[PDB]
């Protein structure tokens, strides 16, 4: 399963 | 998920030294943040605890860590009116929405330095035949209920005269009933022995 | 740092109309989220989106709809399929979904089915007992909001001419007058003290204002008494020898 | 940018008459966007699948195309490559001998 | 022996034609097990092996939401990077992002990565310490104070630490049959003149999982490292691999070279001799 957050460059 | 958080409320008396719990899951842990959320205002992030073991602290205040049986506790030393608020749980796992506790409110009691508890009729400023009836000057340990009756009963306020280092508490009834006068109107509440009723 | 900020603070409709509420953000945040809260209640998540052209649905999405075309912006719409639209509503915002979030000052709707409900406050001030004088040498005056609706009012004291803070203290919430009924009128006190000799005065001037929020100029009224637009009343009072 | 290094071969032994897949495995490429033809006597093969884009440790990407065909002695089987770092598509031919 | 899961991410602008294009992958070491292609139809996370479609559809909605998510994100990156290089809106650009663990024999974690590259060259990487960064060049430096300032890594280390290694765990135990496997190579040689004094030996290593494999050639038992010609390890499609290295030799010496092979699923090294 894959990362459940994210963030911007 | 589910996040737990006891008491739901408590009160203390200005100066006591407080704690509440927070009960996360116990798997897949990732952060835990406590907010304080004053009435008429919104939740403020206090802190963020990652690191099992770790113990944050800012002014009176602080938080520790248990990620292995999922518990968090916050602390408060020599608590403050000011520290009236809901205190207010939340924790991540691998996603990008927070599972919020419902909150513990806190009630921080002041101190009364000189009770003079006394009921007072006020007249209306304006029209005539108009009154209401001030319960005020009486140390926090009295509880002011609502009336058996279609009169109206605020709950106990403090107000702060800050250049004169002076706080009282202070509750209003008032009605337009025939019957109603300040020796009956807080019938319904445990009154302090000696309060004062002014004569006519 | 820049902020997050919603508007309107009050908002009022009729049943069945929809509506949408602001939320704006320059911090530099990617996740925004929106709240609602009932009185005695917890938050509870509506929907959120962690980056713009994304949006997911929290626990109580039925009836609410997001759009985020904007990295600053996530308007909430209610629509009319909503139950119970009257809530307190919150915007927030995180760097990343992760860790503290940064709220908005919220929103508070109320929606009604009839617009004949609506009453702005009649406010009253009442002085200064002359036993309070006698035995305490302060002075206690009381300020009376009563039989508004919706409960969307700011109340404030006034000092020749200048708002005060020392020495008032107002109800956190109003009450409502019929508890059983609702829709229901509601009533707000609040005290302001100060010195007797400060009150024995007679150039010194009192003043309790409400700030009611109510119709505006959409809204149509056939009724016999006057539009309940948003509008301040006041009250005031002078000081006595 | 780098060029794509190009493998033609047989998923199984080859032999004259027995069902195959037929394989171009381009490797070592960058950017992506890359055009892959498998050629029977010099026509395009029309049912031709490939793999998803995926990378390896230094970025460079891999793909691979097949198809399903039968070997004869006397067909010719070759991969057609075109890539933004070739002036000219590059044909690679099927040599079951190597 | 040891496992690995990897996620591989893919977006690429393309001026004049729309949205860039997004495509994922997943992998456990060497068996690909999901996708998902911005540009395709179904706009899910999709199986590409059997033993993943075990899973619910909890967990395709969950990986849909999650994926797509990312796509957003590596989309406003390619805007973002765009500005820090100035560089304009007519050219093509792709930005690749990888993460994942790895565990030993125990199945316990060994190590965890996240990294990024812009055109196909290293822009920032998490360090082995899953603390600090690596930052490629000076724009990167923008990247990397941002995500210190926000303690990304923090989050990241509870992922490539935890959850990773539980996915992977699970998927191995799950795919057992597929995974857990080792296919020995069928190996043979042939042979190719080159010129009337000189001949190709070239040895074959067939059919064998993982991908992991070595050849050598040795003259008179001596490594011919620098005379060999190796190529990339290549899938025959079925779920194994090929690969094959070659030496030129002088005609009539075919004798003393031998081909060594070395794979996980043999007991112990081969041997080979041109017959």
């Amino acid at each position: 399963g894959i990362l459940g957050f994210v963030f911007t460059l | 998920l589910n996040v737990e958080q006891s008491p739901q409320s408590l009160h203390v008396q200005e100066g006591d030294s407080t704690n509440f719990t927070c009960s996360f899951p116990s798997s897949n842990f990732y952060a835990l943040h406590w907010y304080r959320w004053e009435t008429a205002k919104s939740p403020e992030a206090l802190f963020v605890m990652t690191l099992n073991g770790d113990e944050k602290k800012k002014g009176r205040i602080s938080a520790t860590l248990n990620t292995k049986e999922g518990y968090s506790y916050l602390y408060i030393k020599g608590s403050q009116p000011e520290d009236s608020a809901t205190y207010l749980c939340a924790f991540d796992t691998n996603a990008g929405k927070s599972t919020f506790g419902d909150g513990t409110t806190l009630t921080v009691k002041p101190n009364i330095q000189n009770p003079d508890p006394a009921v007072y009729q006020l007249r209306d400023s304006a029209s005539s035949a108009k009154s209401v009836c001030l319960f005020t000057d009486f140390d926090s340990q009295t509880n002011v209920s609502q009336s058996k009756d279609d009169v109206y009963i605020t709950d106990k306020c403090v107000l702060d005269m800050r250049s004169m280092d002076f706080k009282s508490n202070s509750a209003v009834a008032w009605s337009n009933k025939s019957d109603f006068a300040c020796a009956n109107a807080f019938n319904n509440s445990i009154i302090p022995e000696d309060t004062f009723f002014p004569s006519p | 740092i820049g902020g997050i900020t919603q508007s309107p603070k009050y908002l009022f409709r009729k049943e069945g109309q929809n509506v949408t509420l602001s939320c704006e953000q320059n911090l530099n945040h990617d996740a925004m989220y929106w709240y609602r809260q009932d009185p005695g209640q917890g938050l509870r998540l509506i929907y959120y989106s962690q980056i713009v052209n994304d949006f997911q649905k929290g626990d109580i999405a039925a009836g609410y709809s997001v759009s985020r075309e904007k990295k600053e912006s996530f308007p909430l719409t209610v629509t009319s399929a909503q139950k119970n639209p009257t809530a307190f509503y919150l915007c927030a915002s995180s760097i990343f979904g992760q860790r503290e979030q940064y709220f908005g000052p919220g929103t508070r709707l109320t929606v009604t089915e009839d617009l004949k409900n609506v009453f702005p406050p009649e406010v009253a001030v009442f002085e200064p007992s002359e036993a309070e004088i006698s035995h305490t040498q302060k002075a206690t005056l009381v300020c009376l909001a009563t039989g508004f609706y919706p409960d969307h009012v700011e109340l404030s004291w006034w000092v020749n001419g200048k708002e005060v803070h020392s020495g008032v203290c107002t109800d956190p919430q109003p009450l409502k007058e019929q508890p059983a009924l609702n829709d229901s009128r509601y009533a707000l006190s609040s005290r302001l003290r100060v010195s007797a000799t400060f009150w024995q005065n007679p150039r010194n001037h009192f003043r309790c204002q409400v700030q009611f929020y109510g119709l505006s100029e959409n809204d149509e009224w056939t009724q016999d008494r006057a539009k309940p637009v948003t509008q301040i009343v006041s009250a005031e009072a002078w000081g006595r020898a | 940018q780098r060029t794509p290094k190009i493998q033609v071969y047989s998923r199984h032994p080859a032999e004259n008459g027995k069902s195959n897949f037929l394989n171009c495995y381009v490797s070592g490429f960058h950017p992506s966007d890359i055009e892959v033809d498998l050629l029977k006597n010099g026509e395009r093969i029309e049912k031709v699948e490939h793999s998803d884009l995926s990378f390896s440790k230094d970025w460079s990407f891999y793909l691979l195309y097949y198809t399903e065909f039968t070997p004869t002695e006397k067909d010719e089987y070759a991969c057609r490559v075109n890539h933004v770092t070739l002036s000219q598509p590059k044909i690679v031919k099927w040599d079951r001998d190597m | 022996g040891s496992h690995s899961m990897r996620y591989f991410f893919t977006s690429v602008s393309r001026p004049g034609r729309g949205e860039p294009r997004f495509i994922a992958v997943g992998y456990v070491d060497d068996t690909q097990f999901v996708r998902f292609d911005s540009d395709a139809a179904s706009q899910r996370m999709e199986p590409r092996a059997p033993w993943i479609e075990q899973e619910g559809p909890e967990y395709w909605d969950g990986e849909t939401r999650k994926v797509k998510a990312h796509s957003q994100t590596h989309r406003v990156d390619l805007g973002t990077l765009r500005g820090y290089y100035n560089q304009s809106e007519a050219g093509s650009h792709t930005v690749q992002r990888m993460y994942g663990c790895d565990v030993g024999s125990d199945w316990r974690f060994l190590r965890g990565y996240h990294q990024y590259a812009y055109d196909g060259k290293d822009y920032i990487a998490l360090k082995e310490d899953l603390r600090s960064w690596t930052a490629a060049d000076m724009a990167a430096q923008t990247t990397k104070h941002k995500w210190e300032a926000a303690h990304v890594a923090e989050q990241l280390r509870a992922y490539l630490e935890g959850t990773c290694v539980e996915w992977l765990r699970r998927y191995l135990e799950n795919g057992k049959e597929t995974l857990q496997r080792t296919d020995a190579p069928k190996t043979h040689m042939t042979h190719h003149a080159v010129s009337d004094h000189e001949a190709t030996l070239r040895c074959w290593a067939l059919s064998f999982y993982p991908a992991e494999i070595t050849l050598t050639w040795q003259r008179d038992g001596e490594d011919q490292t620098q005379d060999t010609e190796l190529v990339e390890t290549r899938p025959a499609g079925d779920g194994t691999f090929q690969k094959w290295a070659a030496v030129v030799v002088p005609s009539g010496q075919e004798q003393r070279y031998t081909c060594h092979v070395q794979h996980e699923g043999l007991p112990k090294p081969l041997t080979l001799r041109w017959e």
